[PDB]
RNA sequence: GAUGGGGAAGCUCCGUUUCAAAGGCCUAGGCCACCAUCGAAAGGGAAUCCGGUUAAGAUUCCGGAACCUGG
RNA sequence: UUGACAUUGUGAAGAGACAUAGUUUCUUUACUUAUUCAAUGAAGCGGAGCUGGAAUUAUUUUCCACGUUCUAGCAUUCAAGGUCCCUCGGGGCUGAUCCGGUU
């Protein structure tokens, strides 16, 4: 239209004001955000002793999903189910027969850290899952070595929150199975073999090779330019 | 359970794992205020042996004092 | 004693009311770091307690629609209404502030930065100036001769204004009496008379 | 996406107070009601002279009361219309209020009605 | 001279925008910018003059005539 | 003022010793995350091509990116245009290259 005419702008470097731009890379983040980001950077810039970085090698998404699918079949009795079973016991044990035998043998996953460790070294645990994001890392550093010594399959799965949700809790440091249904024996054996080949059979040479020797983006570019 | 594993691990302060965790933790705490609350105890075994209980009413605080 | 008491700064504080303001160069930003910006010296005003007159230079804000006022140290030869260019690409003209790397060796500059971003630290007194005696492109550093005669090397990114600070020859006139000395020290600080 | 480098506290929703118990269990009655605003009339010779020659009443008023409250109390207690109110603090620690009545009211009549002259 | 912080066994010291997630405008949705507070009856300030009046008050009270602010 | 002790970590190279397996102790030189200094209402930091050109080797060496210098004014409304959708007008791309610890 003749009434409409173009007005190109020449922002440049020494003329009319610049327009609005995204400054996410330059914003002054809250002190806690910067502190946590710098902590994350430090955790990767410093040489981590071998027991550290033994985590961060996590079960692949396919095998982790298969393991979680198998575990979902053995979630522990929830509050509503617990109340239903209590009512059944109070209406059958005293009014019927078979003291405490009215209900069948229960099967559920084991997730208590102290209880899971107590199950190991006995030993009855068949499969163990260890969270890789436990803030007090010392709580789980010995679990891989303990499982290796006891010959119990173990996997370092990603996310304690996922384990907790799998067991009706906010978070769970570990999860394990002690007794499983016969129908799932083949699946349990396959998962155990895969987890062993991924972690147990590999955590004898991986005990060496200190990790954490990763430089930053700017440092990486500078060293690459210097080498070139 | 994990009682003795952690109890003995905390004693090997000169080990590489502990000498790295201590460095990370001291760096982290130096950025925070001199006196600040801790969401959960960093040494559950020590807190438990010092009468701590994991229930409402128990609070853990982190503080640093100049040497 | 008096020198020890000076540390307390009870009655020896500077009389800062009548001082026009801190004299500093333009903030080193993207516009000045890469290109240059043009400013207009609106007026030059005398600063209480300082022999070198100050020049009021206004620059438009690159990131906002507003005018930013700056207080530069007036160099001899500058005049009201003159245009001041600040930046790497600024030309070698009196009153312009340029990085020490950009100016050729032998140039005479004043209000030169010790380090990039200090906004001017050296050659601030009236009639004082530094001389760039040599360039060192390898790990760029500029060798300069300070007014005291000592030779120093500083980062080439340091900025400085071409020319000499105005007001030269001020100390060439005998004061002739205690009255003028008292008036001069009235606004500087409580350091006169000096008892033996 | 953000176009400013200055991070600011988000304007989170603030819940209104909903106490589960009464703050004091009983609201306080009027501390400065009309009767409390006016204490006693002043019958000084100058005050009496002002009544007839100025149509201005002189009353003793509590220190807490102000011009608005004095006017309200005067209007309510005696149904009189007040043209203006002037107040001062006596040297003895009491407040003296000079109340001027409108032309529609007579200071002498109200003085007789209240029971002083 | 607090607040955010840093010292001090401690009564308490430093510091006033500094290494704070520091608040305020349009109709449920958008937009805008860095600081508390105190500190002068001789500094800046929004507005009143005349005549008379008491034993003692007035540029305040009366008679007259204007001005500044908020709706 | 000065020697020692902890903050003091991580690479490359040269020399005495472990055990003609291969690990350590010193020396030289490098990296930062420890730590220190300064600035900014943390705005242009690093890298890569650049739609560019200037500029020569044989394959792409080197410079910047390539919107401002006779003048005492002006540069502000999710920026105008183009582009594709849903019309009084509202929304995506470009205008304003892409990716990645404020400097």
């Amino acid at each position: 239209n003749p009434l409409t005419h173009s007005t190109p702008k020449n922002f440049g470097i020494g003329q009319a004001v610049q327009p609005k731009r995204n400054l996410s890379r330059y914003v002054k983040w809250p002190e806690y955000v910067r502190v946590q980001r710098q902590k994350k950077i430090l955790s990767i810039r410093l040489k981590v002793p071998p027991t550290i970085a033994q985590f961060q090698y996590t079960l692949d998404r396919n095998t982790a999903a298969e393991t979680f699918k198998l575990f979902n079949k053995y979630r522990p009795e929830t509050a509503a189910e617990k109340k239903e079973r209590l009512t059944k016991e109070a209406a059958a044990v005293a009014e019927g027969k078979s003291k405490q035998d009215a209900s069948p043998k229960p099967y559920a996953v084991k997730y208590g850290l102290n209880h899971v460790v107590a199950l190991i070294e006995n030993k009855k645990a068949k499969l163990v899952l260890i969270a890789n994001d436990v803030d007090p890392i010392e709580l789980v550093v010995f679990l891989p070595a303990l499982c290796k010594k006891m010959g119990v399959p173990y996997a370092i799965v990603k996310g304690k929150a996922r384990l907790g949700t799998l067991v009706n809790q906010k978070t769970s440091a570990v999860a394990a199975l002690t007794e499983v249904r016969a129908e799932d024996e083949a699946a349990l054996a396959k998962l155990v073999s895969t987890i062993d080949a991924n972690f147990a059979d590999k955590y004898d040479e991986v005990k060496k090779h200190w990790g954490g020797g990763i430089l930053g983006n700017k440092a990486q570019a500078k060293m690459d330019k210097r080498a070139k | 359970g994990a009682y003795k594993y952690l109890e003995e691990l905390q004693r090997k302060k000169q080990s590489d794992v502990l000498r790295f965790l201590q460095r990370v933790r001291v760096w982290e705490y130096r950025q925070k205020n001199v006196i600040h609350r801790a969401a959960r105890p960093t040494r559950p075994d020590k807190a438990r042996r010092l009468g701590y209980k994991a229930k409402q009413g128990f609070v853990i605080y982190r503080v640093r004092v100049r040497r | 004693i008096r020198n020890q008491r000076k540390g307390a700064g009870s009655i020896f504080t500077s009389h800062t009311r009548l001082r026009q303001g801190a004299a500093k160069l333009r903030t080193l930003d993207y516009a000045e770091r890469h290109g240059y910006i043009r400013g207009i010296v609106k007026q030059i005003v005398h600063d209480s307690g300082r022999g070198a007159p100050l020049a009021k230079v206004v620059f438009r804000d690159p990131y906002k629609y507003r005018l930013r006022e700056e207080i530069f140290i007036a160099n001899e030869g500058v005049h009201t209404g003159q245009f001041i260019y600040a930046g790497k690409k600024a030309s070698l003209n009196v009153g312009n502030v340029l990085p020490l790397g950009s100016v050729p060796e032998g140039t005479i500059v004043s209000n030169v930065e010790e380090k990039p971003g200090d906004r001017g630290a050296l050659a601030r007194a009236s009639g004082n100036y530094v001389i760039i005696i040599g360039h060192n492109p390898d790990e760029n550093k500029t060798r300069v001769r300070l007014p005291s005669g000592a030779k120093k090397v500083i980062s080439s990114d340091a900025r400085g204004v071409i020319g000499v600070i105005a007001g030269g020859g001020r100390v060439d006139k005998p004061l002739l009496k205690a009255g003028r000395a008292f008036h001069k020290y009235r606004l500087k600080r409580n350091s006169w008379p000096k008892t033996r | 996406v953000r176009t400013s480098a200055t991070f600011r506290l988000p304007k989170t929703l603030k819940l209104a107070r909903a106490p589960k118990y009464a703050s004091k269990a009983v609201p306080h009655y009027n501390r400065l009601d009309s009767y409390k605003v006016i204490e006693q009339p002043i019958t000084s010779e100058t005050a009496m002279k002002k009544v007839e020659d100025g149509n201005i009443l002189v009353f003793q008023v509590s220190m807490k009361a102000n011009k608005y409250q004095i006017k309200k109390a005067v209007k309510e207690l005696y149904e009189v219309d007040v043209l203006k109110v002037n107040t001062l603090v006596r040297p003895n620690g009491t407040k003296k209020a000079y109340v001027r009545l409108t032309a529609d009211y007579d200071a002498l009549d109200i003085a007789n009605r209240i029971g002083y002259i």
